[PDB]
DNA sequence: GCCTATCGATGTATATATCTGACACGTGCCTGGAGACTAGGGAGTAATCCCCTTGGCGGTTAAAACGCGGGGGACAGCGCGTACGTGCGTTTAAGCGGTGCTAGAGCTGTCTACGACCAATTGAGCGGCCTCGGCACCGGGATTCTGATGGCTGGA
DNA sequence: TCCAGCCATCAGAATCCCGGTGCCGAGGCCGCTCAATTGGTCGTAGACAGCTCTAGCACCGCTTAAACGCACGTACGCGCTGTCCCCCGCGTTTTAACCGCCAAGGGGATTACTCCCTAGTCTCCAGGCACGTGTCAGATATATACATCGATAGGC
């Protein structure tokens, strides 16, 4: 009766990326909905005590990367990094 | 004598 | 309550763990070990009910329960 | 004929990994919960996802736990789980000092 | 009394030599016994042992045993572990020793000739420490401290020593330990010693000096200019008070330990006829000093004449070393003393003390606090603060120049080298300016291009910006590969590699034909650099030019610095070339050996070209030194000398004007490539030298900013794109 | 005006910039927000969602199944050790174990 | 240049228990990080209770019920009596 | 009188854990009963490890409490150790522990 | 020589030093294979203690690596350490 | 000559050192190691003398408690002395890979 | 045979004497806590619709319980030797300190540009509905380990 | 000639796989409404520069506590053997879980009004932090005493 959101459109998106014949059941949907939120809650969660050691106040792009290289584990920390660079760089660079 | 004979 | 919580029951998970033989008394250790396990997490989920000023324990209180003790559980919410 | 004593054992070992269903019964352990929970609020109601929710984190702890008493009676040189293995288990993972 | 046997001390030995040796064969006292019984031995010739005898507990080096070594195990001697460790060091010793490059063999050939002559040189004795007389004739051996003084019967050193030891034992009985002006600056050479004329004029002044001050009453602080007045001039002045007046109270030289085996050479060649108990040891050592030298004749009649203290053990023993009434306290190296939060100043403050004298070799330039503390030292009094000295040390005052560092009641001597020194030749700063190689241009091009972003601000920008960017440019007065290094590979091909020196490096060219005309004559070289790095390309450098070379930096440790320093130093030195720093000016190195020396880099402190030059301009000195400074036109320095020469990197409008008249107009401009100004390769620039005793926008060609803003915008946007969306 | 264009488009993003940056505002994790903030962070979630969601399906052909299933999220977590590392204290809901038995207890 | 802490306050409360007992310095960086530590924790497990209600004030109620999940169980009784008479007579007075 | 730690009978600070909570970013408004609560907790739970610091402060017959006497206090206490069970206290040490089978018989 | 600057540094934990930390917990035996096993351990502690650490370091923009970092460092994996500031 | 029989020396050692809160690794070469771990991270990195303090507080209490589950592992295979196995398994019930 | 007896060390533990450096206490003041106020809106409360939890029932049948045989693993006992401990000896370098230098952590005063707050309007994402394909359930047989039984022959 | 290591064949019981057939759970799709984006402005944060001084790295010399090496021997790890009952596999009787259906009402999720507590800001005054200072507490040395432990000798 009352909207909820939720995870589910996009990561349906990227599914149909990476694998455009595969589909993804009504239950999968509730744990990717909630590992977008937990990683969310975590590498929010650390740019958030970063930007507060430093007395900071606002939560920027070089502390995102920060929590990211903090918290991802080896090869996934790079692969994060560059893409997050990625796309800074196309929403600055373009209109 | 101390030395060593 | 607790007994119902049967022998093969408990054999079953041991099996999903990778045990080969169990001794007779592994029971009433595995029975404790749950009551104490699941003491924690009801406490911590009926905390969160009487803090909402609520009276029905949700999935989303119990996977609170299981945040705070760091078993993250995925499939309900949290 | 029969089986010798371990043959049955490894075929459970199989099925039971291979598949994800719950070990432990819906009612009986949902029994357990509303008497755990009578002794912090009476007159206490519960969701099916959150007995559910009690159970799939149950199930999984005591699997894992399982396995870490299942490396612990390796290491005595024994195949059978002990009382004595999963109170050292409990006690290297800080649920008990 | 005596004591039990059975103990090994040590093994040191190492030999080859004739069975049946016993006793103590090739010892001095042996040898004029019975000569040798292995003597005319030969390593193959006849049936002889491979030795390695032991210094033994209990007993010297003078009783070192020689013997038939199967003797050592038939007495079941204590301590054997020791041999099974010798064996396996000596295993471990040949297999480097066989292997090793042989310029290092030999290395270690001389590091063993000085072990063993070392080990050798413990077998003299220095003195005897004064039923027998002073029963047993307690004494000390050369290189031990005094804890490993001990006995002797009078049977082995009575014949080796004993003969002008007697004479030093019979000055123990000898009698030892203000008035007006003195008839001084006679001719008194012959009381310096038994080959004592060696004095010059000024040193002998600079004791006339010391003899006056005193008559005065006044204290001094030799501020010699790091000459030869450091040692031989202060060890003679103690003769004033004792060998003419006989006014010879206790005197005290608290000099480094690095310096004491000097002093401690000069104190008996020079002033031959004194004593000198050297302070130095492990607390038993310093308990044999005070319990069998310190006091020889009764309670507190002292008997040492002189002594020798680091600056380390004085803090440690303040109490017993304070306790006199000294007439004398002479400290060395006393730039330690330039602050009066030292412990060591603190307590030598306390001393008391008749006389006072510093020594110190700089020229001690230091802001007031620094004169206020050394001019504290020497004289306690009347100088006490600022505000009874503020009407005479205030700056500010061209009339004060009358006062500043010229009227100073308690003198330091000064006395520059320009005074002293009158025979050498004159001296030019040569400055080999010249055009910039095509490579320079294109990377001094490349970084002034690159922070033009910054430049733009101007008045308004920042002085630690600017400074980044001269940083930045130094390194293309230096040569390029400070910037980017060149391809490995085709610089590893030396088919190439001397191709591609000879055309990146024309600052070589006129070098080639000195380096090959002063190698024939036999002379070596010294190069100074401010860049480690560029150090660094030296040193590759010089390892493709294969002449042999020293270096000389902060990253060097102790024990190879030491050798590398007294290797270029050593008589008969072969080594060519030597990378030193200017930090190394404090250590009061010599620079004598080197008569070539190349200024390479630039610096914006004078005081550091001054400090280079002080160690090379050695009184006595009868060549013209050589020394050539290096410029490029371009980081002009000259436009730093043009305006430091009424006085001898400091405004910010001076700075930024810099960058805008130094290389103003050849910038990138549309002249083209392939200018290759190089030539004045020789003959032009020996005759031609001189010789002495507008906006950005406006400025830079933005036609290049372009193509640097389209290309680096293009090199940090693949950095970021060339990375795959997923792994794997 | 100009005629709407999402923020995440101009990224190249699928996740929603939008969303994140509601989130990190309403969330009290800071003061201030920066704008460079949602387009990172959304670009991180996307990616680790595209690697489990990648992993997930090679399990799926694996299994022969066509939809994504709980117990193959499983298999994709546990199997990649970095991942496994970033979820070792999650548990997934019908996932079940990786299948393992130690070499001590196997027959001989 | 005021590194704010709290050296003071715990003096106080030991002057209290213990009259002549005191306490050395790297003890007192242990209480007071002692003090920061528990403040964040309550402060964390506060703030969570209020955004999982959909509420924007941090109150007594959340205080309380953030303590009586991160403490024990006697130390949460006795925590509990002692914030609900503090506040009670903060109320009063 | 004009202090609000003097209204509540508290010794800890209101005032500073109000300013902490609310500039610590926790949520948009911070309750005037919250400060009050938060600051009798704090104080509370140093009041009873100062008392069992000094009380082994008294056992090892010192006069100030040093870090040793804060771990044997934190360690010997079953909740106290259960809420700072991932602590690790500089220059604390460990307990007297030895397993009954490895004294000898 | 019998020693060279080749990075051994973690041998500079020595058999004593382990003895004695193995000696506090409670060992009384302690088998000749352990102090390699120790060395591994501890290696493997401090390379993710002291990254974290440097991370805070390089976001700071700074180049001295304080107590501060690593008892942030420390927080993060659940090793809270208490003495040297909060 | 009096000697002690093996195991008392090894008690009075477990005595002092447990009644003892002193730094057993030696500072020196401690602080060498971590400059060099660190410097395959970022090179010429300062280090205050506080932070080596903190790094050698968390390393020492670290490896306490492992030798702690270490003596518990090996005493659980009926031993007396603990073994590279006992640490394995140790850190495998604990959870670290 | 195995028990327990006094004794010769030799490390803790306990005293009493020095003394140094660190804590509790002092003054000053600057920054922050507080008082008095006004303003918007968050949370309280009453009313309300109905989602869904709970209570009961009755088949079905799967899985639990209980008992029997037998085997294999636990665990006590013994023995053999590789390994750790205790200790004397001795060579390396930690620890202390003193002194020095200069890089880089901390702070202050300035300016700007980047984010929040604001009013509008527009389509991207939510809810409800629908309809087809994947797999859930199932009969079935090709396949694959596995325990019993008949079969060489090694070192002995 | 034998126990045991290495095999062959087989009847039985599994798990696997294929063809088959229903159903319900996803994958689209239509409409809609809340929120995201666009345009503008204001002001406060952070970026930058110019600066001072705390403290880290570095050298060098003492000193001695502690690392390192080796060596005897004694206690413990590790294999092996035996035996004894604890567990497992299984057949069968048995309990109750599961599901489909039924009806009741509890209290969860909202909507809407209103008003009290809380943010923002200004004047205020006093508290707590910093710097200094000095006396005493517990660190150290040394000394005697008091256990704790283990070699050697006699009793039963
Ligand atoms: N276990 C403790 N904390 N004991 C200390 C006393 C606690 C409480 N005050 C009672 O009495």
């Amino acid at each position: 009766k009352t909207r909820k959101e939720s995870y589910a459109i996009y990561v349906y998106k990227v599914l149909k990326q990476v694998h455009p014949d595969t589909g993804i059941s009504s239950k999968a949907m509730s744990i990717m909905n909630s590992f977008v939120n937990d990683v969310f809650e975590r590498i929010a969660g650390e740019a958030s005590r970063l930007a507060h050691y430093n007395k900071r106040s606002t939560i920027t792009s070089r502390e995102i990367q920060t929590a990211v290289r903090l918290l991802l584990p080896g090869e996934l920390a790079k692969h994060a990094v560059s893409e997050g660079t990625k796309a800074v760089t196309k929403y600055t660079s373009a209109k | 004598a101390r030395t060593k004979q | 309550n607790i007994q119902g919580i049967t022998k093969p029951a408990i054999r079953r998970l041991a099996r999903r763990g990778g045990v080969k033989r169990i001794s007779g008394l592994i029971y009433e250790e595995t029975r404790g070990v749950l009551k104490v396990f699941l003491e924690n997490v009801i406490r911590d989920a009926v905390t969160y009910t009487e803090h909402a000023k609520r009276k029905t324990v949700t999935a989303m209180d119990v996977v609170y329960a299981l945040k705070r003790q760091g078993r993250t559980l995925y499939g309900f919410g949290g | 004929h029969r089986y010798r004593p371990g043959t049955v054992a490894l075929r459970e070992i199989r099925r039971y990994q291979k598949s994800t269903e719950l070990l432990i019964r819906k009612l009986p352990f949902q029994r357990l919960v509303r008497e755990i929970a009578q002794d912090f609020k009476t007159d206490l109601r519960f969701q099916s996802s959150a007995v559910m929710a009690l159970q799939e984190a149950s199930e999984a702890y005591l699997v894992a736990l399982f396995e870490d008493t299942n490396l612990a009676a390796i290491h005595a040189k024994r195949v059978t789980i002990m009382p004595k293995d999963i109170q050292l288990a409990r006690r290297i993972r800080g649920e008990r000092a | 009394e005596e004591e039990e046997f059975e103990t090994i001390e040590r093994f040191m030995d190492c030999r080859i030599g004739r069975k049946g040796a016993t006793g103590a064969t090739t010892t001095i006292y042996a040898v004029e016994a019975d000569g040798d019984p292995n003597a005319g031995f030969e390593k193959n010739k006849e049936p002889g042992e491979i030795q390695y005898l032991i210094k033994w507990k209990g007993w010297s080096h003078i009783h070192n045993t020689w013997e038939t070594e199967e003797t050592l195990k038939q007495q079941n001697v204590r301590g054997m572990k020791k041999l099974d460790n010798y064996k396996k060091k000596d295993q471990e010793t040949k297999r480097w020793l066989k292997n090793a490059s042989p310029e290092d063999v030999e290395y270690y050939n001389c590091q063993q000739e000085l072990t063993d002559d070392l080990h050798k040189q413990y077998q003299i004795v220095e003195r005897i420490i004064a039923a027998a007389g002073y029963p047993d004739y307690y004494c000390k051996w050369q290189g031990l401290p005094y804890s490993e003084c001990s006995w002797e019967d009078g049977a082995l050193i009575s014949k080796k020593f004993q003969a002008c030891i007697d004479e030093y034992f019979s000055r123990n009985q000898s009698k030892t330990t203000r008035p007006r002006f003195v008839a001084l600056k006679k001719q008194p050479s012959y009381i310096g010693g038994h080959e004592g004329l060696e004095l010059r004029d000024y040193q002998l002044n600079g004791l006339n000096w010391l003899a006056h001050s005193w008559c005065k009453g006044n204290s001094c602080i030799l501020a010699d200019e790091m000459g030869l007045g450091k040692t031989i001039q202060t060890i003679s002045f103690l003769n004033y008070l004792f060998h003419e007046h006989q006014l010879y109270g206790p005197f005290l030289l608290v000099v480094p330990l690095s310096t004491l085996t000097s002093w401690q050479r000069e104190i008996q060649t020079w002033a031959s006829q004194m004593n000198a108990v050297v302070y130095l040891g492990d607390i038993n050592s310093r308990n044999m000093i005070r319990t069998h030298e310190w006091t020889h004749h009764q309670t507190k009649r002292l008997k040492f004449n002189i002594l020798l203290t680091t600056y380390e053990i004085l803090l440690k023993d303040k109490a017993f070393l304070g306790g006199l009434n000294w007439a004398f306290i002479g400290v060395d190296e006393a730039h330690r003393l330039k602050n009066d939060d030292s412990l060591l100043y603190k307590t030598l403050i306390d001393f008391k003390s008749n006389h006072r004298l510093l020594i110190t070799g700089t020229p001690l330039q230091n802001s007031l606090k620094e004169l206020w503390s050394l001019l504290h030292f020497i004289m306690p009094e009347k100088f006490s603060s600022w505000e009874d000295f503020e009407e005479e040390h205030g700056k500010g005052r061209e009339y004060g120049y009358a006062s500043l560092h010229k009227e100073l009641e308690p003198f330091l001597l000064r006395r520059v080298k320009k005074d002293v020194e009158k025979s050498l030749p004159a001296k030019v700063e040569q400055i080999l300016r010249m055009e910039m190689s095509a490579l320079q241009k294109q990377y001094y091009k490349w970084i002034l291009t690159r922070n033009y972003k910054a430049l733009s601000k101007g008045s308004k920008g920042s002085t630690s910006g600017f400074l980044n960017i001269m940083m930045e440019l130094k390194k293309c007065c230096n040569h390029c590969y400070l910037i980017k290094p060149p391809d490995n590979n085709e610089f590893y091909n030396k088919q190439e590699a001397l191709q591609h020196l000879i055309r990146s490096s024309g600052k070589l060219i006129l070098l080639d034909k000195l380096l090959i005309r002063l190698r024939e004559r036999g002379n070596r070289v010294l190069i100074f650099s401010q860049m480690v790095r560029m150090l660094d390309i030296l040193a590759e450098y010089l390892k493709y030019r294969q002449f042999p070379f020293q270096r000389l930096d902060g990253s060097i440790k102790g024990e190879l610095r030491k050798q590398a320093l007294d290797h270029f130093n050593a008589e008969g030195s072969e080594d060519f070339c030597f990378l030193l720093s200017t930090r190394a000016g404090g250590l009061g190195i010599n620079l004598a050996s080197a008569d070539t020396v190349v200024i390479f880099d630039s610096d914006w402190n004078p005081q550091n070209d001054l400090q280079a030059q002080a160690r090379a301009h050695r009184i006595g000195q009868k060549k013209q030194v050589n020394i050539y400074r290096l410029v490029t036109k371009g980081s002009v320095e000259e436009d730093i000398l043009e305006r430091a020469k009424k006085k001898m990197p400091f405004n910010k409008e001076e700075l930024s004007a810099i960058l805008k008249f130094g290389a103003e107009e050849l910038f990138k401009e549309p002249e083209g490539e392939e200018q290759e100004p190089q030539e004045m390769d020789i003959d032009e620039i020996l005759k031609r030298a001189e010789t002495h005793e507008k906006n950005w926008e406006e400025i830079i060609p933005e036609d290049q900013r372009r193509r640097l803003e389209e290309e680096e915008r293009q090199k940090e946007l693949e950095e970021i794109y060339m990375l795959p969306r997923m792994r794997n | 005006r100009a005629k709407a264009k999402t923020r995440s488009s101009r990224a190249g993003l699928q996740f929603p910039v939008g969303r994140v940056h509601r989130l990190l505002r309403k969330g009290n994790y800071a003061e201030r927000v920066g704008a460079g903030a949602p387009v990172y962070l959304a670009a991180v979630l996307e990616y680790l969602t595209a690697e489990i969601l990648e992993l997930a399906g090679n399990a799926a052909r694996d299994n022969k199944k066509t939809r994504i299933i709980p117990r193959h999220l499983q298999l994709a977590v546990r199997n990649d050790e970095e991942l496994n590392k970033l979820l070792g204290r999650v548990t997934i809901a019908q996932g079940g174990v990786l299948p393992n038995i130690q070499s001590v207890l196997l027959p001989k």
